């Protein structure tokens, strides 16, 4: 595809923009929408039966999601009838709003689609614009972090890491690995919303350039535990060292700078006198390591996934910020941080 | 009244069913496309709808500008289409 | 020329529509720019009022009168 | 006789109980036929005839019809009768149910329900409007507008971009 | 040392064996292949 | 707004706002005092300044203390049937 | 490759009068080297036939690789005389079409990039049959041929156009005395039976190929060694309602793409699925890779290296 | 906490560039130490001999994280300053909200053992 | 008040509508066309009773992105109806 696909792929950049930069209510409709048309033509581009069920499933759950925000903005009419992007002013428009937004994410009782969506995706270009596209939603929560019930925000959070905690060990797929790191990484997102709206937006950093530091690496063809298994010795051996730094990084580990959120978010939740629900956050993200403790021994063992073809031709991927990102995503708790005054 | 306009008509018209029917004893997969084209240039004439209606008010610099700009667009459109477009 | 009289007696021959397409529509957007008229469109637009009249209070203020014809005020007689 | 929008609201329902229920997507799509154009009356009691005909000339005279294809493409030829289909009259029941039992309610004016607002009278704060205004007034005579709302032009021009180029990358 | 018996039980199915998941077969290694067996292909005029 | 708009106008989101011509909002004059009780952040984080202001402000939209009030009218004059009803029109 | 807005792209200068033409089905004997040798003066570049040494005579430098190191214990030698217990049998196949995955790779991308007429010495789509014709007799498990076919599956609906114009060579049963004529002592004393199965087998896979809308044609040995005849037939008979008939615009780049690099192309060569006979053991492959590393040869990046070239380090 | 008398556009507010940046830090050399590490592991995705001895790209990997780092570090300077500013005014308005307690010698209970 | 007690309960009995199945993917896609209408007549009662007029133009936007999904989304249902025989929730690959 020529210059089509990068039109397509601006209309997406451009479609949170219009997210980012907003006011009126049914101006960040629009950019959820935009990105609906958006996504669907690099979710298929290999014309695959699996490509059609997976756009299928994609769109019949994100399109009843926007029908639902959209609900939240009409009783936003019905009460006040103030079209500014602040407050709710409703206790039964802040649960249509917050259920809404779960859908579009990886929140607990809307999970299933994500999983079997990530399956179909051709390629790993497709599989950033699932993990960068969940920056929209995000920036909504954000701007509406009052007037929002504990009760049915909270109880999706600590849920979501349940469910995802358990919903990996029994995969061995390496799309459906990442797809329920995504409902895991939802949980830490949303329990920071009330208490301080900040470290938020900085869970975000973290969490996108570690995902697509991954699929990047994953550029060498692999989309199971086995057929990532022979690259130890056939493949590079110093791919797996890097892959590691990531792997582990994921996982609640004080070395690397994925512990920077887990850092931040039981930090500020300790502070305003709630011990209880953090405790609960910290154990079910062991869960979330043990999937990557099973994915380090395909790299650190030997495994015998030999292979009677050998490669001699060097490999020649993209690799556009799989470079970069990584040495920013395995060493930033040292370099800095006094980032969140920067960010937020 | 519109609603008396409306239901003598069709009354008068299930009428002639009734005499109609008790009087006597006795695939292709290339026209989807032009459905999506109709309903997507729908919508361009619909925003091109108040036309000869906003203009009687409004500033005529400012809506000029955003009124081609409409037609450009729903050219481009086709502009697109003409790059093998189909044997129908 | 290499395409001024080239690429345009060829679109005469080969589909003669297609040089309507882009000379009317192209007219329509280089011709409101060009002419000296389009001014008194904008003033006939903004004098026509459709809301009813509001009236201040006058402390030492000039260019204003009563409702009767008197040399005050915008009130546009361009061509009659 | 005295209603106007409450007699024509139960009606509006009445198109979406067919939606619920599921009685083949022919006999579904007779239901936007139905609770579409009931739908244009609703809009157009209160005023705004440009607003209301806007149904008439999109999902009456587009939306539908486009869906009339499709039908066709994909589950096409017979539509099975609703009155053998198991469920499906059981859907149909329990959704007229919801909305008939509640309506003896709403007779005496005020009712109980599951939200806080109660039903009124609906017929002397039926039109909630005096006079207002007089000439291009009823707050629709001017309602569609490039100056002021500039912006929203250009993004519904990029999104009627993306549709023509992304359908004909689909298919 | 890891062997060939070690990577058959981690293999690509399910990872642990359910009594619910069985008929869960395990998909192709790359782009899979839809069902292109009996299909309209081209339709007759009399 | 994550992002804001400095240099750039594209709002007209709220009530009573610039006119397309001079229509007014049918309720331009309650908003007239909300938006002038908070504009500030006093009684945006708390909400408890600008609460007598509130409570009218959401009788113009709904108007649901007067559709209580002409009901208890209305079910009062149906209670003078067949009593001491007197009807001037 | 990525940016092809400009000047470069897809069939332009190209496409015309260039097709590629495979001249396949030898039976056991060495008689489409002959063939291929002579239909030189249409076609511009006419590939050898790939063997146990291509892999390293392409992408690497020059000189093949030792037998070790290139591929283990891999050798043609050992299938000339084919034994029982943990010996090549299939194995050597295994590299045997991952070698002409890569010569169909660089022969097409020598087409698109540069329109020449490329000549194929036996194409994928003649691999299955010297494989089954081995599976008859008893040297290959069942379970093998299956891995096989899943790596069919996935290898070929990547390249969306098979062949333009496919040779058959039909010779008599009496083929292995023109073997024993030959001056080869490996490739004497081979089963009769093997190579009257090649021809059997033959036979039926040649009708898929010719229903597949490419130009097939059929040649005798009377008829073979004969430059006029077989160079006016290929200028004659043109290529109509075939799959190789495709848009330049998204079908012809996205093969350019998937055809450029070699790694990106034999990605789906390598299975998941353990196998006792395509080697499993990490142990002594891993002193392998490392002997491959101590090797003169790449080891260090894919262009320049120590001890080889390199005119600045920057 | 919070975004009050401050707006985007522009990073850094410019109206309060009062303090001193960082100048020759030891937060800049990490983050340099960083640049230099980005211009070690491309050479071991991308097979280049030598990550210490290749290919000189690496200027640009140095320079780029010292240049966003240096204007990071200049909104960190900015930000906490700033925090810590609307503390001390809120001290400085209210007095009532915080209140001090001085000179005590309480009893305490003694553990044995 | 009296009113929106029947266009909100038509917009839960199309949430109903929408996630109850018999096999039919054609009548999900047919309740998301209702959806958009019932959000449509909800918009507009609310900005004609109170005189907005500048938010009169925002249900004839709502009117253009309502086609926008239901007929994008219904290109993918023909999708399935290539690949596939006929349209059914029941015909999936995806675990």
């Amino acid at each position: 595809n020529p210059i089509i696909f990068i039109i397509i792929l601006l209309t997406i950049m451009l479609g949170t923009i219009i997210v980012m930069i907003s006011s009126h209510w049914l101006l960040v409709w629009i950019g959820f929408e935009m990105n609906m048309l958006a996504i669907i033509p690099i979710m298929m581009k290999n014309h695959n039966p699996r490509a059609t069920e997976a756009s299928t499933k994609y769109f019949l759950t994100q399109s009843t999601a926007s029908m639902l925000l959209m609900m939240a903005v009409i009783i936003n009419l019905m009460f006040s009838g103030q079209w500014t992007v602040m407050k709710l002013f409703n206790p039964m428009a802040s649960m249509l709003m917050t259920m809404a937004l779960a859908m579009k994410l990886g929140m607990a009782p809307f999970h299933f689609w994500v999983p079997e969506v990530t399956q179909g995706i051709p390629l790993s270009s497709g599989l950033i614009l699932l993990t960068w596209q969940k920056l929209a939603p995000m920036s909504v929560l954000y701007q509406i972090f009052p007037s929002i019930n504990l009760n049915l925000i909270l109880t999706l959070s600590v849920l979501s890491i349940l469910i995802g905690g358990w919903g990996g060990l029994n995969q061995t797929q390496l799309r459906k690995i990442m797809a329920y790191s995504s409902i895991a990484h939802m949980g830490w997102m949303t329990a920071v919303l009330p208490y301080n709206p900040t470290m938020t937006l900085l869970n975000l950093i973290i969490y996108i350039i570690m995902t697509s530091t991954m699929f990047t690496m994953f550029m060498a063809n692999s989309t199971t535990t086995t057929l990532s298994l022979s690259h130890t010795w056939n493949k590079t051996p110093i791919m797996t060292v890097l892959i590691l730094a990531t792997l582990l990084s994921m996982g609640g580990l004080p070395p690397l700078s994925g512990f920077m959120p887990k850092w931040m978010i039981i930090q500020e939740m300790t502070k305003n006198n709630s011990i209880i629900l953090p405790t609960f956050m910290a154990i079910t993200a062991l869960l979330n390591l043990y999937f990557y403790m099973r994915l380090t021994y395909s790299t650190t063992l030997t495994m015998f996934p030999s292979t009677n073809n050998m490669k001699m031709k060097w490999q020649f991927p993209l690799m556009k910020k799989m470079t970069f990102l990584p040495t920013m995503v395995v060493l930033s708790t040292m370099m800095l941080p006094l980032t969140p005054m920067l960010s937020v | 009244n519109l609603m008396l306009a409306l239901l003598t008509n069709f009354t008068l018209a299930t009428l002639l069913v009734i005499i109609a029917f008790w009087l006597p004893q006795l695939f292709s997969m290339k026209f989807f496309l032009v459905a999506i084209t109709f309903l997507l240039f729908d919508l361009e004439i619909a925003l091109l709808l108040p036309l000869p209606w906003a203009s009687q008010t409004a500033n005529l610099n400012t809506m000029l500008t955003m009124a081609l700009f409409l037609i450009i667009l729903l050219a481009v459109s086709l502009a697109y289409e003409w790059t093998q477009k189909g044997l129908e | 020329a290499e395409r001024v009289a080239a690429f345009l007696k060829n679109v005469w021959a080969k589909e003669p529509v297609l040089v309507a397409s882009f000379a009317i529509a192209g007219l329509a957007v280089i011709l409101p720019t060009l002419s000296p008229y389009t001014k008194y469109s904008l003033m006939i637009n903004x004098x026509x009022x459709x809301x009813x009249x509001x009236x201040x209070x006058x402390x030492x203020x000039x260019x204003x009168x009563x409702x009767x014809x008197x040399x005050x005020x915008x009130x546009x007689x361009x061509x009659x | 006789m005295l209603y106007i929008v409450f007699i024509l609201s139960v009606i509006f329902v009445m198109g979406f109980v067919g939606f619920s229920s599921k009685p083949s997507p022919i006999y579904g799509g007779l239901g936007l036929i139905v609770s579409g154009g009931v739908g244009c009356g609703i809009v157009l009691n209160f005023g705004g005839s440009f607003l209301g005909l806007m149904v008439f000339l999109i999902y009456l005279g587009g939306m539908m019809v486009v869906f009339g294809y499709t039908t066709a493409m994909a589950t096409e030829q017979y539509p099975e009768i609703w009155l053998s289909n198991k469920a499906v009259l059981g859907a149909f029941v329990t959704g007229l149910l919801m909305e008939f039992f509640m309506v003896y309610y709403v007779l005496k004016d005020k009712e109980v329900e599951v939200v806080f607002e109660f039903n009124g009278l609906g017929d002397w704060v039926i039109y909630d409007t005096g006079d207002s205004g007089f000439f291009s007034e009823e707050a629709m005579g001017i309602a569609a507008l490039y100056s002021y709302g500039t912006w929203l032009v250009i993004v519904t021009g990029w999104s009627l971009l993306i549709g023509v180029v992304v359908i004909m990358e689909i298919t | 040392q890891p062997d060939v018996e070690w990577a058959e039980q981690y293999g690509g199915a399910v990872m642990y064996p359910t009594k619910e998941t069985a008929h869960w077969k395990p998909p192709p290694w790359n782009d899979v292949d839809p069902p292109k067996d009996t299909l309209v292909s081209n339709l007759t005029l009399n | 707004q994550k992002r804001l708009g400095v240099d750039l106008d594209r709002w007209m989101t709220i009530q009573s706002a610039e006119q397309p011509h001079g229509i007014p909002s049918r309720c331009h004059a309650f908003e007239k005092e909300w938006i002038e009780c908070a504009h500030g952040i006093g009684s945006i984080r708390a909400e408890k300044e600008c609460k007598i202001e509130f409570e009218d402000f959401r009788e113009c939209l709904l108007r649901q203390k007067t559709m209580k009030r002409l009901h208890a009218i209305r079910r009062q004059r149906e209670k003078l049937i067949k009593e001491g009803k007197y009807t001037p029109p | 490759p990525l940016a092809y807005i400009l000047g470069e792209k897809a069939t332009k200068k190209m496409t015309e009068k260039s097709k590629l033409i495979t001249v396949d089905g030898n039976i056991c004997s060495g008689k489409s080297k002959l063939a291929k040798e002579i239909a030189e003066k249409l076609g511009l570049k006419h590939f050898p036939e790939a063997g146990i040494h291509y892999v390293d005579s392409t992408t690497g430098d020059g000189k093949p690789l030792p037998v070790q190191f290139s591929g283990n214990c891999s050798l043609e030698k050992f299938y000339d005389d084919p034994k029982s217990n943990d010996g090549n049998s299939y194995r050597l196949q295994a590299w045997l079409y991952a070698s002409r995955l890569l010569q169909y790779a660089d022969a097409l991308e020598h087409l698109l990039s540069t329109g020449q007429g490329v000549v194929l010495e036996r194409s994928i789509y003649s691999d299955f049959v010297f494989l089954e014709a081995m599976y008859r007799q008893g040297f290959i498990r069942k379970q093998c041929v299956d891995h096989y076919n899943q790596v069919k599956k996935v290898t070929i609906c990547e390249y969306l156009p098979p062949h333009v114009v496919v040779y058959v060579d039909v010779p008599v049963p009496e083929v292995q005395s023109r073997i024993q004529k030959k001056g080869n002592p490996h490739e004497m004393k081979i089963t009769s039976a093997y190579l009257q199965d090649i021809e059997n087998a033959y036979k039926g896979t040649f009708l898929p190929e010719m229903s597949e809308k490419c130009e097939v044609l059929q040649y005798s040995a009377w008829e073979a060694q004969d430059a006029e005849k077989v160079v006016e037939d290929i200028e004659y008979l043109k290529y109509d309602k075939g799959p190789w008939l495709d848009q330049n615009d998204r079908n012809l780049h996205k093969l350019r793409m998937l055809v450029q690099d070699k790694l990106e192309v034999l990605n789906y060569t390598s299975i998941p699925v353990f196998l006792p006979e395509v080697t499993v053991g990490a142990h002594q492959s891993d002193q392998v890779f490392q002997e491959f590393t101590e090797l003169p040869g790449r080891k260090y990046r894919a262009g320049y290296n120590e001890d080889v070239g390199d005119k600045w380090i920057w | 906490g919070r975004q009050g008398r401050a707006t985007f556009q522009f990073l850094p507010d410019e109206a309060r560039s009062l303090p001193p940046p960082k100048l020759t830090d030891p937060r800049l050399a990490f983050v340099g130490f960083l640049g230099y590490c980005s211009g070690l592991i491309d050479n071991a995705i991308r097979r280049r001999p030598v990550l210490l001895a290749g290919l000189h790209r690496q200027l640009l990997y140095i320079t780029s994280f010292v240049f966003v780092g240096y204007y990071l570090l200049k909104r960190q300077d900015y930000m906490y300053a700033v925090r810590d500013h609307d503390m001390f005014s809120y001290i400085k308005s209210h007095x009532x909200x915080x209140x001090x307690x001085x000179x005590x010698x309480x009893x305490x209970x003694x553990x044995x053992x | 008040s009296m009113v929106y007690m029947n266009i909100m309960m038509a917009f839960t009995v199309s949430l109903v509508g929408l996630l109850m199945y018999r096999s039919h993917l054609m009548s999900s896609l047919l309740c998301l066309e209702g959806m958009m209408l019932s959000l449509f007549v909800m918009a507009a009662l609310t900005i004609l009773n109170s005189h907005f007029t500048l938010a009169s133009m925002m249900p004839i936007i709502l009117l253009v992105f309502a086609a926008c999904e239901a007929a994008l989304g219904l290109s993918l249902l023909v999708m399935v109806s290539n690949t596939y025989g006929t349209d059914y929730v029941q015909n999936l690959n995806l675990l």
